[PDB]
């Protein structure tokens, strides 16, 4: 759990932030929307994102929200976003973290067809290394894995974002968004007692996703599986909770990826794989110790 | 296609506008003098004819009210694209801050009180034809014991709802009675939802539990969570806090799963009369 070329970029990135002292709204200039905007630093020649979470709410509550989200300064790995500070300005909270050129996987899809296989192998080898260092070094779960929080870029690194770190934020939060794809486990579902275990079958949901190319749920029927290669909130979630989970397509991927989200996948979150055991399962073992140039592949799909 | 402030029997010459009293999804709602009033300013489609005309339906019906424990609508004054509502200003704060002040005691024999009121201005509203379709204690005022319902039809009109993804409120999911949760989608319609008498009364009963615990039910779960709990028909008591059988079994009623199980507002103020 330690590599070199990793650490040639972390103390880079550490020697980085080095660079801004403090932030406030005057220092950024936006450049474009991605709700969070790309924004060029000029006290500091950084190009960052910013995320822009508004909450109205008076400031011995928002005291509390950046202490407890200063926490991000120390958490570091090659597997999660950098981060570089946490201000208030104007009704308005801004994180300000790493921008990666990429995009998320939910978009990175979009302009592919559907992700192969072996990168989505190597993606998985990243998921479940970040949140094993989460769960093990700051003992925090992200309550929230998906594709539109993992991002990738064109030097390659694949690295999870948007995680669970300050309680008191997602409290102060006045209204959510629930649209027809939820990556919700059963048990969170029904409201009982949950650990890491959530997160991992939100992975299986994603990855199930990312290589057919459709969210699962409902599942196809014969015709639309066949060219591939109107429902309501309430009734897709009980289909999650009650009808059996989603399957990759037993002709098109090996069985290593198949048995991988099948274990992800389990409603029982005590049978469900923990983090350990996909770092040990067959199909990463494989994935592990294979050459794929994900750069590569990256840039030549969405042209850079 | 127009309704102008004369076709109303309180006589009005004169209408100021002070500062605004707060924020919230629905227009804006203004201090105002006449005696002093709360305007509420609506900004609608230059000729959205089915919207308008679907809006001063629902306002004609409002003047025939009057009852003490609803608000005094006074007034609607249209011309599109800006419109009006003009009702009598309350004094005191809204139920909501009451029963989150660590200050104000709250007892058993006073929330039944409370309670009680409510119910009153509900089967009122009921026994006119009107649904309120968004009860709830942020539409409650009370005032050292007057207790007043607000707001009453407007959800109809909200657009608090308005790509693919609905916006949840807080505190919203957990006053809609199953067969609305069982079908809230992107798609969905303030106009089209199926409310109805018992959907009121729901509302009415999370009240209660609020009443009793000082916060909403499901406070610790998102809102898939929630939406998938209440529609299987999962729902709290009060026993985890020493309430009785009795300012329990009011919840089991008004919560009850099926709504021809629910009662009206008229059977819920006798139950509420034998409490202790
Ligand atoms: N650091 C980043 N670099 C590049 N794109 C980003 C970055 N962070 C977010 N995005 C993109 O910004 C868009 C919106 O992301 P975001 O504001 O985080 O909400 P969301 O992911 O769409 N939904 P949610 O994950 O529930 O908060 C998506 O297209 C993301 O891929
Ligand atoms: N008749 C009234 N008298 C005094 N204050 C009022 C009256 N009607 C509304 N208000 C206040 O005006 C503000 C806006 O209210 P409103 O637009 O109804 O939203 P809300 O009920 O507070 N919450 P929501 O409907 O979920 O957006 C709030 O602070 C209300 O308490
Ligand atoms: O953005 C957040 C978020 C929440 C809490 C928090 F404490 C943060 F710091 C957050 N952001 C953040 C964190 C670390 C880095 I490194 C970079 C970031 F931008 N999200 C959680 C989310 O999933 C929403 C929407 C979907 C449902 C659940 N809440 C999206
Ligand atoms: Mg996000
Ligand atoms: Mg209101």
């Amino acid at each position: 759990e330690l590599d070199e070329q990793q650490r040639k970029r972390l103390e880079a990135f550490l020697t980085q932030k080095q660079k801004v002292g403090e932030l406030k709204d005057d220092d950024f200039e936006k450049i474009s929307e991605l709700v969070v905007f790309k924004v060029s630093h000029k006290p500091s020649g950084l190009v960052m994102a910013r995320k822009l979470i508004h909450l109205e709410i008076k400031p011995a509550i928002r005291n509390q929200i950046i202490r407890e989200l200063q926490v991000l300064h120390e958490c570091n790995s090659p597997y999660i976003v950098g981060f570089y500070g946490a201000f208030y300005s104007d009704g308005e909270i801004s994180i300000c973290m790493e921008h990666m050129d990429g995009g998320s996987l939910d978009q990175v899809l979009k302009k592919a067809g559907r992700i192969p296989e072996q990168i989505l192998g190597k993606v998985s080898i990243a998921v479940i290394k970040g949140l094993t260092y989460l769960r093990e070094k700051h003992k925090i779960m992200h309550r929230d894995v998906k594709p539109s929080n993992i991002l990738v870029n064109s030097r390659g690194e694949i690295k999870l974002c948007d995680f669970g770190v300050s309680g008191q934020l997602i409290d102060s939060m006045a209204n959510s968004f629930v649209g027809t794809r939820s990556y919700m486990s059963p048990e969170r579902l029904q409201g009982t007692h949950y650990s890491v275990q959530s997160d991992i079958w939100s992975m299986g949901l994603s990855l199930v996703e990312m290589a057919v190319g459709r969210y699962p749920i409902p599942p196809p029927d014969a015709k639309e599986l066949e060219l591939m290669f109107p429902m309501a909130i309430f009734e897709l979630l009980d289909y999650i909770v009650n009808e059996p989970p989603p399957k990759l397509p037993s002709a098109v991927f090996s069985l290593e990826f198949q048995d991988f989200v099948n274990k992800c996948l389990i409603k029982n979150p005590a049978e469900r794989a923990d983090l350990k055991q996909l770092m040990v399962h067959a199909f990463i073992k494989r994935s592990d110790a294979e050459e794929v140039d994900f750069a590569g592949w990256l840039c030549s799909t969405i042209g850079l | 296609t127009s309704i102008f402030l004369q076709e109303w029997d309180i006589p009005f010459e004169q209408l100021e506008i002070g500062e605004l009293i707060g924020k919230g999804r629905f227009g804006q709602v203004y201090h105002g003098r006449w005696g002093e009033v709360a305007i509420r300013l609506i900004d609608i489609e230059r000729d959205n004819e089915d919207q308008l005309k679907a809006f001063k339906r629902e306002v004609m019906a409002y003047r025939q009210t009057r009852h003490e424990n609803v608000v005094l609508f006074m007034g609607a004054c249209m011309s599109p694209p800006h419109l009006a509502i003009i009702t009598s200003l309350c004094k005191g704060r809204t139920l909501y801050s009451v029963v989150r002040d660590a200050k104000i005691v709250l007892d058993v024999n006073k929330t039944r009180q409370i309670a009680q009121e409510i119910v009153k201005g509900m089967g009122y509203l009921h026994a006119k034809g009107i649904l309120h379709k968004d009860l709830k204690s942020k539409n409650v005022f009370y005032d050292n014991g007057k207790v007043v319902i607000t707001d009453f039809g407007l959800f109809s009109i909200s657009g608090v709802l308005q790509e693919d993804k609905l916006r949840i409120q807080n505190g919203w999911l957990c006053h809609l009675a199953p067969e609305i949760i069982r079908q809230l989608s992107p798609d969905t319609e303030e106009d089209k939802l199926p409310f109805s008498k018992h959907s009121d009364v729901f509302a009415l009963g999370t009240i209660w539990y609020e009443l009793h615990a000082r916060e909403w039910p499901f406070k610790t779960q998102p809102a898939e969570a929630i939406i998938w709990q209440m529609g299987t028909g999962m729902k709290p008591n009060l026993s985890q806090i020493g309430m009785g059988k009795e300012i329990s079994d009011i919840l089991l009623f008004c919560w009850a799963f099926e709504q021809e199980e629910r009662p009206t507002f008229t059977k819920l103020m006798d139950m509420l009369e034998k409490l202790p």
